[PDB]
């Protein structure tokens, strides 16, 4: 009666959920590897100039 | 003649054959971090032997057969690397036995006195006794010293020409080759009654390997010298045959000290 | 912690005394030790260093070969042994401790130091006073300039500010320029670029008063500046 | 059967929900986005001085200090510019399985068998690291302690549950439950507010470090989760099993994004860490190496091979300018 | 070029490479024993007999081992005992008691069966010999193990018990077993692990020589 009470508490908040979608969100991983991309110094690799190791 | 070509082909050809062996050796132990312990220091030390061995003590060799017009001294400077590097080999063989004797026989206590320090210090201290025996004629032990020709400065280069046979005999074979072959010999014997007393016939075969291959190749040549000096003959082949017979002992060590620890086995498999 | 130095006293000239500081309360092990001195109203001046383990040894080119250094490291006791003593050598003798890692602060505990009376290329830095008048609640400025360019190619520029109120033993404010010390007020403030440094003290407080100090870390020869001091 | 038929339809229909609305793959999108290459990192640093396996590591966060844990019960915080220990901690116990950075550079948490997480204090007025605050309270081993502040953070263990503690009083002020497995790991995500957990029942959550919310669940795995982080931006986060499979998740898409297993890859994976524009998800292997996949395309853009033994800890530096390593040779390697 | 305090700073690291180097080598002159076996096996009473992670510390004739105990493990998923490579021998107990026995068997299996434990040998115990016979007179393996065909003594089903489990070992050329049956109440438990140990160790300094 109150075992799986809290399972279907938290399935009903996981059925209440943001529900932004794999293609809604998938432009989001992109933008954010796409703008960052210069300041990544193991993408684009930085001068041994500027190295500090 | 037919004998030089064939002594010279020899020669050269079991060099190459220990150069590249040992070189490959040093490969796989410097290829994995796991095979740089006790054991392998000393396999290295061997290696490094083998290599000194058949790099300039078979071209020494071809050199001292032809009997070039060299200096008198130049030749016994020739003969004295000869000599050291042959016997850093021998003591790097007593060595391996000494360790293999020290791991059996002190058991877990091994890793308490067996410190890297006091490794590098015994691997120095063979190589230093091995300097020290080959360059002795140097210090008067030469044919020079009987020479009534004070005067004899340059001569075709000949080992009989600059090295007194007394020495090649109660010095050299029977101090530093007979000596490390009978203690290798009693080791070994104690090393196989203890790792059989506590279980192995891989353990019987690999030692009388050792001691056989060792004892075949240093024995034959040695006796050439010991009869020669003790008023006795021999055909020039059987000398070619003793020193083709100690240059190949010098390749075939690493097949039968390296080859056996199953790790080096399953790494040079690899490569 | 409490360093407490001994071996003061009155001394004629030919003579040798010798210090020893007794350390309580840290890893003495752990610690560089650096002895300092101080004339009579005239400024501080680096004496010598010991760093950790008794290896690296340093010296003021003034009595380079004329003091001694020596440490006691299970037993906590810095020596300090003097050879020949003039009329200058007379001071009060401090000993600091120094730690030496990636951000350590380096000059932060002073010893309570030791009165020694003896009877009758270096970098240059320059304090612009000896007397500057204020009353509570203003805040006051301090300047002190340098020879070379104290900032380093590491970033780090090596100048400390030491504050000595009257009747006590000195104590780190800045030990980097702009980096405050261990549990100092944050009313104190350091600035400044290569050659000029400036110490901003805002909400001035009665106890603030005293003889302040700059000094660089860069070179040894350590080298004090002539010490400013704040009047009220 | 009532309640069971609700949470089967329950399931089923919010699945349904999540298909139906469900537009398309991550790949499907960025496929006409260049790949990068080959990116061929070389060894910098090789830092040494641990004498047993090293089973994690935390990059300071000024992208310079750096801990390391090791199994001989020492805890090595290196200078990683210079190669310098800047300090060395014995460790109560020798099994060791995590630790942590303060994001201050204060302290320094680490835990493992013993069931407790200790916090030392490096800064002090005496010159050495004392111990802190030694955490206890959990009934099995511990894994993943992450700082949020330096009164503040959340450490993972067997006992299915997860413990958000105070430095302060010492003692458990909020329990996270839910999991049927003992919790391999967490990683807290960039704005320090929530955080996720993987686990040894092939399933991960996602909670909130405040109210003690089980918010999210993940799944897609055939074996247990072994090391987790997030998306620099904290709203995506790839796990990595023994399936020899690392898993995109987006916290919001509700599903996995994308796989980054490769056929000829036989092990498992034992870490995981992303760069830090998000386009290099690097992961160390058990086949002793770790392999640089491009996140948005699954290819291999690299592979560093320098160890002797099997990767166990992997960490990307605040501004990205570096990969630090650790393997069971006792081996720290920086790749840049 | 080195400033001034970088100067002390690498002297600082030389000495903190110093005693970790002079650490470790004390930390590798000990042996180290995974202790293993199912409940109510005599883990409890062994780690008693013998001289989280609950680890037990204890010097015997020179040798420091520490024995590692992890039957606090709250829930065995045994995705750290990969943690417990290298340790010199996985001492195991059982009890004939406790058909526990077809429990303990398969966890024999388990361990020898490891790709993290197929070089270490297993020193198995079946410690306690004051109730493993007055059982067997009531009821021999007949009852647990139904293929049993042999004398109902203690002597003759201990022994193909001992068997039995020995069988489960599948790779005989690289580890080895050894069995202890001797009542616990003699004080030789400890004396058998050091011999176990010794040999072990023995085994693996001729091994990487090559001899072996
Ligand atoms: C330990 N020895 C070595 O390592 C080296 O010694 C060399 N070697 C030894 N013996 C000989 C020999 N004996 C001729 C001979 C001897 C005595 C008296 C008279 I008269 C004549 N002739 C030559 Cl051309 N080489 C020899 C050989 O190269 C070995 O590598």
């Amino acid at each position: 009666i109150a075992q799986a009470r809290k399972l279907v508490e938290q399935l009903k908040m996981e059925a209440n959920i943001d529900r932004i979608k794999v293609s809604k969100a998938a432009a989001d991983l992109m933008a954010y590897c796409e703008a960052h991309a210069k300041e990544d110094p193991l993408l684009t690799p930085v001068p041994a100039s500027e190295n500090p190791f | 003649s037919w004998t030089s070509v064939t002594y010279i082909t020899v020669e050269i050809l079991i060099g190459l054959c220990a150069i590249v062996g040992n070189v490959l050796v040093i490969w796989v132990v410097k290829l994995n971090p796991s095979l740089q312990t006790t054991t392998f220091y000393f396999i290295v030390s061997l290696a490094l032997a083998d290599i000194a061995v058949g790099v300039l003590v078979m071209p020494l060799a071809i050199v001292i057969s032809l009997g070039v017009t060299i200096h008198f001294y130049s030749c016994l400077f020739m003969t004295c690397l000869m000599l050291i590097f042959t016997h850093a080999s021998i003591m790097s063989l007593l060595a391996i036995a000494v360790d293999r004797y020290l791991r059996v026989k002190l058991t877990v206590r091994y890793r308490r006195v067996t410190t890297q320090r006091r490794i590098w210090l015994a691997l120095g201290l063979c190589w230093l006794v091995s300097f020290l025996v080959g360059l002795t004629p140097m210090f008067g032990w030469n044919m020079k010293l009987s020479s009534a020709d004070e005067n004899l400065t340059f001569l075709p280069c000949r080992f009989r020409s600059v090295m007194r046979m007394d020495y090649m005999v109660y010095f050299s074979f029977f101090l530093w080759i007979l000596v490390p072959l009978v203690v290798m010999c009693a080791i070994y014997f104690d090393i196989f009654y203890i790792i059989r007393n506590r279980l192995e016939f891989k353990t019987a075969k690999s030692l009388l390997l050792v001691l056989f291959l060792f004892a075949l190749c240093w024995l034959p040549l040695s006796i050439i010298n010991c009869i020669l000096y003790f008023d006795g003959q021999v055909p020039q082949t059987v000398l070619y045959l003793g020193i083709l017979l100690s240059h190949a002992n010098s390749m075939m060590n690493p097949i039968v000290y390296a080859y056996k620890i199953k790790k080096f086995k399953e790494t040079y498999l690899l490569i | 912690v409490q360093l407490v130095e001994s071996g003061g006293g009155l001394v004629q000239p030919g003579g040798s005394r010798k210090l020893s500081c007794s350390a309580s309360g840290f890893a003495f092990s752990s610690f560089g030790m650096h002895w300092v001195r101080q004339a009579p109203e005239k400024g501080l001046e680096w004496v010598a260093y010991i760093s950790s383990g008794s290896g690296t040894i340093y010296y003021a080119d003034t009595v380079k070969g004329r003091f001694t250094i020596s440490r006691d490291d299970p037993k906590n006791t810095l020596f300090l042994q003097m050879t020949s003593l003039r009329s200058e050598d007379t001071a009060m003798y401090y000993c600091v401790r120094s730690i030496y890692y990636y951000g350590s602060s380096p000059f932060d505990f002073w010893g309570q130091g030791t009165t020694l009376t003896v009877s009758s290329s270096d970098i240059v830095m320059t304090q612009a006073t000896s007397s500057v008048p204020v009353t509570p609640g203003e805040s006051v400025s301090i300047s002190c300039r340098s020879s070379k360019s104290l900032l380093h190619s590491n970033g780090n520029t090596y100048l400390y500010w030491f504050l000595q109120r009257p009747g006590q033993s000195p104590q780190l404010l800045i030990y980097r320029m702009s980096n405050l010390a261990s549990g100092v007020p944050d009313r104190f403030s350091g600035s400044g670029s290569g050659t000029a440094f400036t110490l901003t003290i805002s909400r001035l407080e009665a106890e603030d008063v005293g003889v302040y100090y700059c000094m660089q870390h860069l070179e040894y020869p350590l080298t004090f500046g002539a010490g400013t001091k704040l009047e009220l | 059967d009532q309640l069971r038929q609700e949470a089967e339809q329950l399931k089923n229909q919010i699945r349904d929900a999540r298909k139906a609305c469900a537009d398309a793959t991550l790949s499907q999108i960025t496929n006409n986005i260049d790949p990068v290459g080959r990116i061929q990192m070389r060894t910098r640093r090789t830092l040494r001085g641990h004498l047993a396996k090293i089973y994690a590591m935390h990059w300071g966060t000024d992208s310079r200090l750096l801990v390391s844990a090791s199994q001989d019960g020492k805890l090595i915080i290196w200078d990683s510019y210079t190669t310098n220990k800047v300090h060395a901690i014995p460790l109560r116990s020798s099994w060791v399985m995590t630790c942590a950075y303060a994001p201050s550079g204060n302290y320094v948490a680490c835990g493992g068998l013993d069931n407790i997480c200790s916090i030392y204090n490096l800064k002090t007025r005496e010159g050495n690291v004392r111990v802190s605050r030694e955490l206890a309270g959990h009934t099995g081993y511990l894994s993943c302690c992450r700082f949020l502040d330096d009164n503040q953070i959340v450490t993972s263990s067997g006992d299915t549950t997860c413990a958000l503690w105070d430095i302060e009083t010492g003692q458990q002020t909020t329990t996270f439950t839910g999991h049927t497995g003992d919790v391999m790991s967490l990683s807290l995500a960039p704005d320090t507010r929530l955080f996720v957990s993987g686990a040894c029942d092939a399933s991960a959550k996602l909670w909130d470090v405040r109210e003690g919310m089980c918010r999210q669940t993940f799944t897609g795995h055939e074996s247990d989760i072994n090391a987790i982080c997030f998306f620099p931006n904290g709203n995506a986060f790839a796990t990595g099993s023994d399936d020899a499979t690392c898993r995109l998740f987006d916290l919001r898409a509700d599903q996995e994004l994308m796989t980054y297993s490769h056929d000829n890859i036989i092990c498992g994976i034992t870490s995981v860490s992303f760069s830090k524009s998000g386009r290099l998800l690097l992961a160390g292997y058990d086949d002793f190496n770790c392999n640089v996949w491009d996140a948005l395309k699954a290819d291999r853009a690299g592979v560093l091979a320098g160890h002797d033994n099997r990767v166990s800890c992997l960490g990307v530096t605040d501004d990205g300018m570096a990969v630090a390593t650790g393997s069971w040779d006792s081996f720290l390697k920086i790749w840049n």
